[PDB]
């Protein structure tokens, strides 16, 4: 996707201070949450009865790291998110059978988490960045039902 | 439908943003305009620039429905009534529309309350703003 | 919202639909099936393939539904609350596949109905279909 | 997008069967009365107030020819649709401003007509192919936002 150089240079410099550690499962656990039915792709990581337990689950906090590590590979990867997604749009179409509205719902998540932690610094231009991010990657992943 | 624990969360939500939701609705506004440029279609008599008085004008009546809604929670439809019809009807929105409103007026208010927005209060908010978009799409 | 003409033109497809309400229930489940085959991961304990029984019990389950909801048009969000807490809860069904298989449910009344599908009546079959999808994902 | 040969066969045999000078304004009319908001990029064309109006309507039935001329296209060129819609998606997204749900509407609203017109012969794997193409034709009237 055609980011122009302010909108890369909105993306880049706030991407840098994110904590990758922690927001991945937060968007990843917020997006169970507030759309309940993603927890049916779910069922095995354990209490995801209240929002604490979900938030407050391991295996959240651990799958939203590699979530939040896709993201940043298609960041440095616009040109290319076809090639960079492959193999993973095979795993949640061939093998998950996964809406891709749910993709677009994950990526609208992140940025609202985006919007927690960074507050003003998240303004509507780099917002309006975020969302043609978040739009490629979403489109990426569901190249194998397109 | 919204328990008494959305409602409580949608309330109290509200109560912190307090005199700012005219602003934060014109916020939410500009930034749907910027992420989602096909709305922009629907104000081309509108100054859409930063600062514009007509986009701080037009969050604030925005802003104002919200609270109406959030003021009689229990029979939105009766107090959304003229707003869907004027929706549907007269300017043909459309529906997906009301989704990328949402999720900007989600994250106008993210963006001012850190404390507030948790997971809960998120998910509370998020059923709010469907069952508003749901009611303003009901008279196509 | 359902007008009186489209409560009509609901009933009066319906009519015409008679005995075959099951049958066409089966067939809009296996057209969403072999077009949409994401949903097939709600059955995975089902044969899904033609003839299969259990479709076809399947078929006359949902088309039930749908007459319930046709006789009770006005109050289907009571007629219906056992199959939103179902569906929603228990199912965890996401809300975009109840718009497949209400595109499926309008192909099979087109394929069955040439008479009867006018433009305003697949209007109003549409905004009934949507009705009934509204109540079912009342309750995440 | 990948049509397997009995899904090429299931399209092609019933699309020579078309009236080419009327599904196509069938198909436009119909998604201006079933989604009314779609009228919004269409004052032009005069009397909509009703359905016998939009449906009696020539300009209608005008650009619906148009329309299933690019359907038509679309099909020859499974492999490149991309490349066969490139001019028309800077029409309808950079120069129209539309949102690609309302491809995937008029691609459904399509379908029924299909289903209208050749009843049984538009088999629930009739279907399931026609749906590829149209999600194929949809998806690439939208890359100009993707
Ligand atoms: C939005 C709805 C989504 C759902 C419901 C979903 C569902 C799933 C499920 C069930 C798994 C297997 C986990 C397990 O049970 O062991 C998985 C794996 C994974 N998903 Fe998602 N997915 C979604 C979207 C995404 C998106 C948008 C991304 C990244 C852009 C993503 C990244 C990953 C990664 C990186 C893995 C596993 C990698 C590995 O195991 O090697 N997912 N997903
Ligand atoms: C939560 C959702 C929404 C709420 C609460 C809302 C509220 C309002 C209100 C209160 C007005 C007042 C007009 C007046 O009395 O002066 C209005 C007008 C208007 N709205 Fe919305 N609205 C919503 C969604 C949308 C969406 C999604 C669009 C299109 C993208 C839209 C487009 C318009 C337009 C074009 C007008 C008239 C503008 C003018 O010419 O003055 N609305 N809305
Ligand atoms: C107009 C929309 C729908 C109607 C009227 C409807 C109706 C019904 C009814 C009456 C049952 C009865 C179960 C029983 O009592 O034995 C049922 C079950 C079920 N439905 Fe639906 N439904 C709709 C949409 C959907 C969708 C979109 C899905 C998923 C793609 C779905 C998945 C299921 C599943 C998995 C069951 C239980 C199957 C089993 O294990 O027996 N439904 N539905
Ligand atoms: C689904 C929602 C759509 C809307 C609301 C829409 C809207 C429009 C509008 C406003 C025009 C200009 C007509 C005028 O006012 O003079 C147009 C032109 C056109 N559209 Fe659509 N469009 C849609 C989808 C599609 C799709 C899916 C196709 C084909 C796959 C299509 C094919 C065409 C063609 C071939 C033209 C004009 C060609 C020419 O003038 O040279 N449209 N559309």
């Amino acid at each position: 996707v055609h980011l122009t150089p302010e909108e890369k240079s909105a993306v880049t410099a706030l991407w840098g201070k994110v904590n990758v550690d922690e927001v991945g499962g937060e968007a990843l656990g917020r997006l169970l949450v507030v759309y309940p039915w993603t927890q049916r792709f779910f069922e095995s990581f354990g209490d995801l009865s209240t929002p604490d337990a979900v938030m407050g689950n391991p295996k959240v906090k651990a799958h939203g790291k590699k979530v939040l590590g896709a993201f940043s590979d298609g960041l440095a990867h616009l040109d290319n998110l076809k090639g960079t997604f492959a193999t993973l749009s095979e795993l949640h179409c061939d093998k998950l059978h996964v809406d891709p509205e749910n993709f677009r719902l994950l990526g609208n998540v992140l940025v609202c988490v985006l919007a927690h932690h960074f507050g003003k610094e998240f303004t509507p231009p780099v917002q309006a960045a975020y969302q043609k991010v978040v739009a490629g990657v979403a489109n990426a992943l569901a190249h194998k039902y397109h | 439908v919204l328990s008494p624990a959305d409602k409580t969360n949608v309330k109290a939500a509200w109560g912190k943003v307090g005199a700012h939701a005219g602003e934060y609705g014109a916020e939410a506004l500009e930034r749907m305009f910027l992420s989602f440029p096909t709305t922009k279609t629907y104000f081309p008599h509108f100054d859409l620039s930063h600062g514009s008085a007509q986009v701080k004008g037009h969050g604030k009546k925005v802003a104002d429905a919200l609270t109406n809604a959030v003021a009689h929670v229990d029979d939105m439809p009766n107090a959304l009534s003229a707003l869907s019809d004027l929706h549907a009807h007269k300017l043909r929105v459309d529906p997906v529309n009301f989704k990328l409103l949402s999720h900007c007026l989600l994250v106008t208010l993210a963006a001012h309350l850190p404390a507030e927005f948790t997971p809960a209060v998120h998910a509370s908010l998020d059923k709010f703003l469907a069952s508003v978009s749901t009611v303003l799409t009901s008279k196509y």
